[PDB]
């Protein structure tokens, strides 16, 4: 496991701990839900990226603590 | 003011 910080638009974080091995979608889903806005309003991006629904922490490289940054889609 | 710590796991 790996904990990621997803960090808003206006700065704000929510933590998610997930699998190495686990599909992101399940956290862009997690994620709007707290912001109570459509997942496909937004987009994930990761060193400016864009996380897949498919995509997994492991297959992008990710780290203990790395940040995904949220804007607008 | 200050946020505190939210982590969810999956």
């Amino acid at each position: 496991y790996i904990k990621l910080k997803v960090i808003g638009q206006d700065s704000s974080e929510i933590h998610f701990k997930v699998k190495m091995t686990t599909h992101l979608k399940k956290l862009k889903e997690s994620y709007a839900q707290r912001q109570g806005v459509p997942m496909n309003s937004l987009r994930f991006l990761f060193e400016g990226q864009r996380i897949a629904d498919n995509h997994t922490p492991k297959e992008l490289g990710m780290e203990e603590e790395d940040v995904i940054e949220v804007y607008q889609e | 003011g200050e946020a505190e710590e939210r982590i969810i796991s999956l």
